[PDB]
């Protein structure tokens, strides 16, 4: 372990002492772009750093590249780094070529003093032993995994450390071996940024409603692929939200009360900002547990709704508008009748957020409008990082989206939404229908050629979008036996694929012992496997590990050799 | 303001026909007219090739996208905004011509009333696309439109010169269109002879020879003489 | 009308701003070698608020 | 689709100095052996004299872009006045020889004398920007 | 219930048989060859994949209604170009 | 004068010549004795003491009195608001 | 010229608020830089005493400047506490005065606009009365105070104005209009009376 | 005078407290370390530098009016210049201005893209291997400048002077027998009868019964006021009297520019008084390096000048005797080759004197019969900004000395506040031989060749049919300030020198005249010339 649970406080203490000075800015916060989890982590820290005055720069970074680049580019008087969201899984002293001994002052006496200080901070779990184990720059915000779960490979690494006849080449072989099985894991998630960063702000005594709400947003974007993630979180949420919560209870509504409530959130795609056979329709869980994408799924939904005495006219309508009659008695009639089409699991208890007079809004639906703004808010190696530009552009207006004062924007990011997941559904019939996934033994190839709207899908955040769409119609599929998944997009102006390795997940509310047990995403070890050898201008450096940028015509030959390759 | 989309007689233009014959319109209906655009089907395969490849663009879904993409990289104005912007512009405003602008409005009228003139006394028949006073005042019309969407409050001879350009684009474009014949004969075969079939004279010295002359222009379109030297040399370019 | 320019109490004023900001210039210096920088930031900001007035002043008259 | 990978660059009416055999020689298609030596006899070229010619050929293209006739670009009219926005039909001038043709024409001399390293030629070239 | 799309085509094809129709409509025939007859091909094409109740037009529904199209042309135009104009458009109904 | 110093080609020679030596003339007053105070500087009262800013164009990096900026395209601050009036007026920094 | 043209005459009501700041307020500090018995930088500032700052003794009200409490109250190290006149009970009985005489404002503070903008802003979880409310007193004086200058700007002769009680943001307000209708009206009487 | 080197960490208070603070600099950390730099070493212990920033900073804002003044070339610049002006005072430097700072040749693909906006503006335009390609925009608007520069001229000269308007001839239709006073481009039209071109139209006109201003050559393609009264009968304009267009004084453009700073004008004219000893040779024309005769007459003449070297010798064009073609034969005529031999040895008649080509400025100006001109013009005037001689020529030329320059055949001296323009060009042969006949000694031939060249203001107007002319670099033929010194070469036109409207016209003539190797001696302090005939 580098940095536990119960010493965030003493993290936080260093870097106000090396750098809350009013003098300069000698903070920089580095935030990965594309991803909520990170972005309400550094809302959070923007706020907490705003309380006390201390001068930070917040940059967003889309890859790795842009890392180094600005490393290169950072002045020497900056005396602490903030990288959230990424750079747990590399060896950052080598990939930033630092070497401790230009970096330290002070070395007189058993202690240590670096004019520098690294404060990784992601959710990564194949922690770098040469990050949490064998350098003092670098300071990882574990979760406690490492001091729990990383014994062997603790003892691994420092004996083949301090070591540099035929027992000791033996007993070396052996502990490193115990290295290399650590190593060649897939890429999960344990925990989520926002709450680490709550857990701190809660050591410290910083935590309001606004932070609650972070930290809420922050977990709810981790429901979708790492629902077990979220299932963990969800009752330290649960608590804080009854503790935060005046006792001012059952009040009369005033325009100034902000509240956090749990009520039943029914996992429905925006319900209350578009009309109730909208939320079915386009729901990710209700088209897997239907297949909605086939003819004879809206048939199954105009009979569901028909079954349930509601009125088609009353569920197009618009959730504002739906009668007080229908709206108020949805909890009764969706435990009379839903249990018989298997949406038993659309029921669900989630947090509501009401400001004032402004109408509720659910975190769900907040992370749904974030992830709409991140995706659409606004020769081959130019155009391309003009659209690094763009995609960095768009994370500050998913920021300042997070403003109580900035509603007219969450609406318009609400309204991508809408059409995003749209559009999501069309190109999804489109695939099923032509049958374009291809399934094979090793993984379901599935590239997309030609069509319509196939601008959107060069940014990641939307091809996971679709993949995480075609994932769960493919999870409730019983003959269907889970292999991961391969989404491609050509991108016509740049002539590249956007390759897309995803991984199998199993249904949604089904607990289970092979459940408990985690799937992790081989796809990043193998990509760069392949492209260490049979150079094929493929770019690596998105920190979400599993997507690569490869060349149109080096995609065939790409995707062989990954038939080859059995390390996924 | 009246736009107003017809047919010539017999569906194409048939240029062959007299362009009296094409147009059924009498000249006091087709001289309200400001613009009077004669468009045609050029069958030319490098510009067939770009509208079907444009057509079939809009047909497969990918103009949702372009026009979108166009209209959000703001080079194009949605209709909503585009109607606003007209009202705004028609109710703010009137545009006057400046002097500079008026000499050259008239001296240009002056210049197509003569052409229309010539291409009359050489056709010894009225024209059926007809140039009078109200045509002058489409000019300005046209100029005080111009500046108008710029909202400049005087139209300087910018406008004029496009609103110039536009009306010859146009309106002399439709009355320009055209089908002795001995005379004709004679001079095709007289230079056919005399002209040998590699090497070049100069016009002057045709004019010596002798008029219009259109016949060293339907020799052109044969491509049997190619004018080169800024019209001061005729040269038979091989047929 | 263009008032009488008040040349002592100017005279004061501008050379409070000199002596202020030479004085927070040291304190910086000595703080460049507990931590209490709200004296200091407070010292700024009315310096600043200072230098306005005179400002708006001047360039009305 | 099938496009021809090669250009062409021919030195109309090359004379051999020795059997007076008047070819027109092809530098971007023939073989090398095929533009150094003569055809009906086998007697060798100067390089000199195939850089001076080449060198010719440039100038004489440069100028020919540099005397052509402007035409009008919807009726083809060729240019006669010399003052004059466009043509009295509203169509803008264009050129008859256009410029991408020549800028063609010296990126494949520029090959040309890069491949066969042609010093003299490389030197016109350079000299022209 | 049927509205087929035409995504994955090959527009390049379309385009030369509508270059050839009006280069030979233009000389030596009378049909008048517009873009409606550009259009006519995609929607004979979206005819055929409606008949096959199919939602995306595939390349055999495509080259049919291209086969329709120029064999509409063809079968119009005099007795003496007949010939020359289906060894000229043969290249296109290639398979049938 | 806290801006930029420029189409002039509208201004005649004399209003040219009277705008270059009114500058000459504003820069003296601001070094004169007034030079504690910045005579050119903005006229807004300084409510907020503390700002945060966005960077609208890259400008590499800048030199302040004690630190530095890094002004990255599209990085936010949070610094004083004294220290990047210029810039904000100039055009390189957006937020407030 | 140097002054720009919105700023000739008048104040924006940005350089009313910076005056506004300049009045001194009671707050609750959160700190304590009341130093021992048994080092630290003291305030020293030019423009106001600092005495009342080095001598914070934590929930023991002080006097400070405005703009300084508001500085401190941006951190969670004071809490400004809010002037008599801002209670539901005073604000209640002002309306009641000004319900009652129909022809003289009512006696409140000439920062009063200015002062409730900026508590209510800046430190909205300092007021003894839910902020909901005062907010709606507020507004109704604003309302009842507007129609009594809309029936007095009905009196604008030429000679003068008594606008006895009004605040500063309204005479800011009414600034532009009230002394240039009175120029008007008193260059025609002038030019009346030329004889 | 101590040197040191200081870190840029702490001069970064001090720096920015002044650039920024006191006037608005903003300074990047490259910067900031240049300035450390230069600091530290032309001053010890950095305590004393605050006037040296402060000049900096006012000459920045002075000159460059711009941010960032850390671009490593702003920063270099202002100390540059701060350089020269302590040195006019009489530290960093305290020598003596030299006049190679100040001294400077142009040539025709290097000067700035001047534009006349229509209306009244003078606008300034200033890519890969075919980027000197000109466009065809560059072709169309050709004419139209000139026309839009001699309009110019016409409406600040004639109607202060003498005040009918200029009418547009597109104004001249309706109008049936009214006088009117045109400015148009004398040309033939295609018809074969003679006519006036204007921006706005064209029109026939009469010239028989005509009386024109004997003083002048009148030549198709040049810019003409004519005037007489229009007829609608037959759509001609009967001309009675045609004049060419009014000249200007240098002066007077000069102030219409407003083009010059003042220490710079205070430095260039206190080198004119401090260099009054600054002699330039110009040599005769056709120096035929084939000629064994001629190549013993420049021994001669480059012993004589080895005594007192010149500041500059100009060497005029035409430097072969035959035109140089691509020659089909396999002996060494080889006439690429075998111009590199001539110039080889001028190589070696010109190295053997060590006096000479030392502290001497070489310019060679190309002529008719050239490499890379004579390739396609085959020794005829042909394209007329020719190309300098390409460098692969020049190896033993160039080698042998250390400051000479080829340049363009209408090159362009920048030697002091004054311009020199070099042109080598028969242009008295081509003004006779098209000059047209009116139906109505030789220094007034020279007179004559001098007044229709500064008049039209144009080094060569022609027709593009005559001269054709690179359509982006016509900018170098117009005499738009009329340079005050005019090296008007020529081998068809008796040796003169003469001044007109404050410009100095000087023409060699050719190198050998009868048996003389005739050469030109100017000198720019006193403006005054002689000749030096050398006996062969
Ligand atoms: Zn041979
Ligand atoms: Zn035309």
């Amino acid at each position: 372990m580098y940095y536990g649970i119960s010493q965030f406080s003493e993290a936080y203490n260093k870097i106000l002492r090396n750098s809350s000075s009013h003098s300069s800015c000698q903070l920089v916060i580095f935030v990965s772009c594309l991803n909520i989890d990170a972005l309400c982590a550094t809302k959070m820290l923007s706020l907490l750093f705003k309380k006390q005055l201390v001068q930070s720069q917040i940059v967003p970074i889309f890859g790795y590249s842009e890392l180094r680049r600005h490393y290169s580019q950072l002045d020497d008087n900056i005396n602490s780094l903030l990288l959230v969201g990424f750079g747990g899984v590399i060896d950052l002293e080598a990939f930033l070529e630092i070497d401790p001994q230009e970096y330290v002052i002070d070395t007189d006496s058993g202690e240590q003093s670096f004019r520098r200080d690294i404060y990784v901070l992601d959710a990564h779990r194949p922690w770098n032993l040469d990050n949490i184990f064998g350098s003092q720059i670098i300071q990882c915000f574990d979760d406690g995994t490492v001091d729990d779960t990383l014994g062997e490979q603790k003892e691994a690494y420092y004996k083949l450390l301090e070591l540099d006849r035929k027992q000791r080449k033996k007993q070396i072989h052996e502990y490193e071996g115990v290295l290399e099985e650590y190593y060649s894991q897939g890429t999960t998630v344990v925990n989520s940024i926002s709450a680490q960063i709550y857990s701190l702000l809660s050591a410290i005594g910083e935590t309001n409603l606004s932070n609650l709400w972070l930290n809420i947003l922050g977990t709810t974007s981790l429901d979708i692929a790492y629902a077990q993630v979220y299932n963990r979180l969800y009752p330290l949420l649960q608590d804080e939200v009854k503790r935060l919560t005046p006792s001012s209870r059952n009040s009369v509504k005033t325009p100034d009360t902000l509240t956090l409530n749990i009520q039943p959130d029914y996992y429905l795609f925006l319900l209350r900002h578009s009309s109730l056979y909208d939320s079915f329709y386009y729901s990710n869980y209700v088209n897997a547990k239907l297949s909605l994408w086939n003819e004879n799924g809206k048939k199954r939904l105009h009979k569901m709704f028909a079954r349930m005495g509601i009125p088609l006219s009353t569920a197009q309508e618009t959730w504002l508008y739906m009668d007080h009659s229908i709206k108020r008695e949805l909890g009764i009639i969706f435990d009379k009748n839903l249990d018989r089409y298997g949406l038993q699991d659309i029921i669900r208890d989630g947090f509501v957020r009401t400001l004032g007079y402004r109408g509720s809004i659910s975190a769900s639906e907040f992370v749904e409008a974030l992830t709409a703004l991140l995706e659409v808010g606004n020769n081959s190696a130019q155009k391309l990082t003009n659209l690094r530009k763009r995609w960095v552009s768009n994370f500050w207006l998913s920021w300042d989206a997070l403003d109580d004062r900035k509603v007219e924007l969450l609406n318009r990011g609400i309204q991508l939404a809408q059409d995003l997941q749209r559009a999501i559904f069309n190109t999804g019939v489109a695939i099923l229908e032509k049958k374009l996934i291809k399934h094979l033994r090793i993984y379901r190839l599935c590239v997309l050629q030609d069509g319509p709207d196939l601008d959107l899908y060069r940014n990641p955040l939307t091809l996971l979008r679709l993949g995480n769409w075609l994932i769960e119609c493919c999870a409730e599929s019983e003959d269907k036996q889970l292999l991961p998944m391969v989404l491609a997009s050509i991108d016509e102006n740049t002539d590249t694929y956007l390759v897309a390795g995803l991984t199998p997940r199993y249904p949604r509310g089904l607990d289970t012992i092979h459940t408990k047990k985690p799937i992790l995403n081989n796809f990043s070890m193998a990509f760069q496997q392949i492209t260490a050898e049979t150079d094929a201008k493929v770019r690596i450096d998105n920190f979400e590990s599993s997507i690569i940028e490869i060349r149109r015509e080096d995609l065939s030959p790409f995707l062989e050799k990954l038939t080859l390759s059995g390390l996924l | 303001s009246v736009l107003a989309a017809a047919n010539p007689i017999y569906g194409r233009y048939d240029d062959l026909k007299s362009p009296g014959d094409n147009i059924d319109f009498q000249t006091t209906i087709l001289s309200r007219f400001d613009m009077i655009f004669i468009v045609k089907d050029d069958h030319n395969e490098e510009r067939d090739i770009s509208i079907a490849n444009h057509v079939i663009n809009i047909h497969t879904g990918n103009a949702n996208a372009m026009q979108n993409q166009q209209e959000e990289n703001g080079s194009e104005i949605s209709i909503e905004k585009m109607k606003r912007y007209i009202t705004y512009c028609r109710l703010k405003c009137a545009p006057r011509l400046s002097p500079q602008a008026a000499e050259k409005l008239s001296s240009n009228f002056v210049t197509i009333r003569k052409q229309l003139l010539i291409n009359e006394l050489e056709s010894t028949e009225r024209s059926s696309i007809p140039i009078t006073i109200r045509q002058l005042e489409a000019i300005i019309r046209i100029t005080e439109s111009l500046a108008k969407l710029e909202l400049s409050p005087i139209a300087q001879e910018r406008h004029v010169d496009e609103a110039i350009r536009l009306f010859q684009a146009s309106t002399m474009d439709a009355a320009s269109q055209d089908p002795s014949l001995s005379e004709i004969r004679r001079f095709e075969q007289e230079l056919k002879r005399r002209l040998p079939i590699g090497w070049s004279t100069s016009y002057q010295t045709l004019r010596r020879e002798f008029a219009l002359d259109k016949a060293l222009y339907a020799l052109e379109k044969h491509e049997t003489i190619q004018l080169r030297h800024q019209g001061q040399n005729i040269y038979r370019s091989g047929v | 009308e263009l008032l009488p320019y008040p040349h002592q109490l100017m005279k004061r004023l501008l050379n409070r701003i000199s002596m202020q900001s030479q004085l927070i210039e040291n304190i910086s210096m000595g703080f460049l070698d507990n931590e209490s920088k709200l004296p200091l930031l407070c010292m700024e900001t009315e310096l600043e608020r200072l230098k306005f007035v005179i400002r708006s002043y001047i360039r009305c008259r | 689709e099938f496009k021809d990978p090669s250009l062409s660059l021919v030195v109309p009416d090359f004379l051999c100095e020795y059997c007076f055999f008047i070819s027109d020689i092809d530098f971007c298609k023939a073989a090398p052996e095929s533009i150094f030596s003569c055809v009906r006899c086998h007697k060798a070229f100067n390089q000199v004299l195939l850089q001076e010619h080449l060198i010719q050929k440039l100038r004489s293209d440069i100028e020919s872009y540099l005397i052509q006739d402007l035409r009008c670009s919807r009726c083809h009219k060729v240019k006669r006045d010399y003052m004059s926005a466009h043509c009295p039909c509203a169509g803008a001038w264009e050129g008859t020889l256009p410029r991408e043709s020549i800028v063609q024409k010296l990126n494949v001399f520029k090959q040309v004398a890069k491949y066969y390293g042609f010093d003299i030629l490389l030197s016109c070239i350079a000299d022209l920007t | 219930k049927i509205y087929p799309k035409l995504h994955q085509m090959d527009m390049d094809k379309v385009s030369r048989v509508y270059a050839d129709l009006r280069r030979e409509s233009i000389s030596t025939g009378s049909f008048p060859i517009t873009v409606r007859h550009l259009e006519s091909i995609l929607r004979i094409a979206e005819s055929f994949a409606k008949m096959r109740l199919s939602e995306f037009v595939s390349s055999y529904d495509l080259d049919r209604a291209i086969k329709v199209v120029v064999d509409s042309f063809v079968d119009a135009q005099k007795v003496s170009v007949r010939r020359q104009l289906r060894r000229s458009f043969a290249i296109y109904t290639l398979g049938h | 004068n806290g801006l930029d110093l420029m189409d002039t080609n509208n201004l005649s020679h004399q209003e040219q010549e009277y705008l270059k030596e009114y500058c000459d003339l504003i820069t003296d007053l601001k070094s004169g004795d007034l030079v504690d105070i910045d005579l050119s500087g903005s006229l807004v009262p300084p409510s907020d003491v503390f700002i945060d800013v966005r960077v609208l164009k890259d400008a590499g990096e800048i030199q302040t009195e004690y630190g530095v900026f890094n002004l990255i395209k599209d990085s936010q601050f949070f610094v004083r608001q004294s220290d990047v009036e210029r810039l904000i007026q100039q055009g390189y920094l957006q937020k407030i | 010229m140097s002054l720009p043209a919105h700023l000739q005459q008048t104040f924006s009501p940005e350089e009313i608020q910076f005056i506004v700041e300049n009045e001194p307020i009671k707050i609750f500090p959160r700190i304590t830089t009341r130093q021992k018995i048994r080092n630290h930088t003291r305030w020293q500032l030019i423009t106001t005493d600092d005495k009342a700052l080095n001598n914070m003794v934590a929930m023991r009200s002080t006097e400070v400047v405005l703009w300084i409490a508001l500085l401190l109250k941006q951190q969670s190290k004071c809490s400004i506490v809010a002037p008599q006149w801002l209670t539901t009970k005073e604000l209640d009985r002002k309306i009641q005065y000004e319900k009652t005489h129909p022809d003289r404002f009512s006696e409140l503070p000439w920062n009063w606009l200015v002062l409730a903008r900026i508590l209510f802003n800046k430190a909205k979880d300092d007021f003894h009365d839910p902020i909901h409310e005062l907010r709606g007193k507020i507004q109704d004086l604003r309302e009842i105070r507007q129609i009594k200058v809309l029936k007095g700007l009905k009196y604008l002769n030429e000679s003068h104005l008594q606008l006895d009680n009004l605040s500063l943001l309204e005479i800011n307000e009414l600034r532009p209009f009230i002394t240039e209708i009175m120029d008007k009206l008193r260059e025609i009487h002038t030019a009346s009376l030329t004889a | 005078v101590l040197p040191v080197k200081i870190q840029p960490p702490l001069l970064r208070p001090l720096a920015y407290r002044v650039l920024s603070r006191k006037y608005g600099l903003s300074i990047k950390s490259d910067g900031l370390s240049a300035l450390a730099e230069f600091v530290g070493t032309n001053i010890g212990a950095n305590w004393r530098q605050g006037p040296a920033t402060i000049k900096f900073l006012e000459q920045f804002a002075a000159v460059w009016k711009q941010q960032e003044r850390g671009l490593f070339i702003d920063q270099s610049g202002v100390k540059e210049v701060i350089q020269e002006m302590k040195e006019r005072e009489k530290p960093e430097s305290s020598k003596a201005l030299d006049w190679r700072d100040y001294f400077k040749v142009i040539n025709a693909s290097q000067q700035q893209r001047f534009s006349y906006n229509p209306h009244k503006m003078q606008f300034i335009f200033v890519g890969g291997i075919a980027g000197f390609l000109p466009d065809i925009e560059d072709k169309v608007q050709m004419f139209l400048t000139r026309y839009y520069l001699t309009n110019d001229r016409v409406m600040r000269n004639e109607n202060f002077q003498n005040s009918m308007s200029i009418t547009p001839i597109k104004n001249l239709l309706g109008r049936d027998a009214q006088n009117f006073l045109l400015l148009g481009l004398l040309n033939k039209n295609f018809k074969g009868n003679w006519s006036l071109e204007d921006p706005s139209g064209s029109v026939e006109i009469d010239i028989s019964q005509t009386i024109p201003t004997q003083g002048h050559y009148y030549v198709p393609g040049c810019m003409v006021l004519v005037e007489g009264i229009y007829y609608s009968v037959g759509n001609k304009f009967h001309v009675t009297s045609m004049t060419l267009p009014p000249g200007e004084r240098r002066e007077i453009t000069l102030e219409t520019i407003g083009n010059l700073d003042k220490d710079l004008k205070i430095r260039l004219h206190l080198l004119e008084k401090e260099l009054t000893d600054h002699k330039f040779v110009i040599l005769g024309a056709n120096l035929f390096l084939d000629d064994l005769k001629i190549m013993t007459a420049l021994s001669k003449i480059l012993q004589k000048l080895n005594d007192d070297p010149p500041t500059l010798l100009i060497w005029q064009g035409s430097f072969t005797s035959v035109p140089v073609f691509a020659s089909m034969s396999s002996r060494n005529i080889s006439s690429s080759t075998q111009f590199k031999n001539n110039f080889d040895a001028l190589a070696t008649l010109l190295s053997r004197f060590d006096n000479l080509t030392e502290n001497t400025t070489m310019i060679f100006i190309p002529g008719p019969n050239d490499l890379w001109g004579s390739m396609v013009s085959l020794g005829a005037s042909g394209t007329l900004p020719q190309d300098p001689i390409p460098s692969a020529f020049t190896k033993k030329i160039n080698k042998v000395c250390k400051n000479v320059v080829w340049s363009s055949n209408p090159t362009r001296i920048a030697y002091l506040s004054q311009e020199i323009v070099i042109f080598r060009d028969d242009l008295s042969g081509r003004f006779k031989r098209h000059r047209l006949e009116f139906p109505f000694q030789k220094v007034q031939e020279t007179r004559k060749l001098v007044k229709t060249i500064l008049d039209q203001g144009h080094l060569s107007p022609f027709l593009d049919s005559l001269r054709p002319i690179s359509w982006d670099l016509d900018h170098t033929l117009t005499l738009c300030p009329i340079p005050s010194t005019m090296v008007l070469c020529d081998t068809t036109s008796a040796q003169f020198d003469l001044t007109y409207n404050g410009c100095k016209v000087i023409n060699p003539g050719s190198f050998i005249h009868n048996r003389r190797a005739r050469y030109m001696e100017y000198v720019p302090s006193s403006k005054k010339t002689i000749q030096e005939e050398i006996y062969i």
